């Protein structure tokens, strides 16, 4: 919920600065070079 | 030699190989 999340969010400058670090974090992380992370001895990865 | 592997770019001639490059693409930002 967007509205929600920009309440929560609400005008402090330090919450912006946490939440844009904690996006970028995230959007590092899903979505990479490859395609089907192998991450054991049997991997199940998505590519769509 | 050289004339060889500059052929060979674009028997004592010799002939070399080539490897592959460094093509690829990315999102990541």
């Amino acid at each position: 919920q967007a509205e929600n999340i920009y309440n929560r969010l609400g005008e402090d400058l330090n919450k912006w600065q946490a939440l844009l670090v904690q996006i970028r974090k995230a959007r590092g992380t899903f979505d990479n070079a490859e395609t089907k992370k192998e991450f054991g001895p049997v991997v199940i990865d998505y590519g769509k | 030699g050289l004339r060889a592997w500059t052929q060979v770019l674009l028997k004592p001639g010799g002939e070399p190989k080539i490897k592959n490059v460094v093509h690829e693409l990315r999102i990541t930002n």
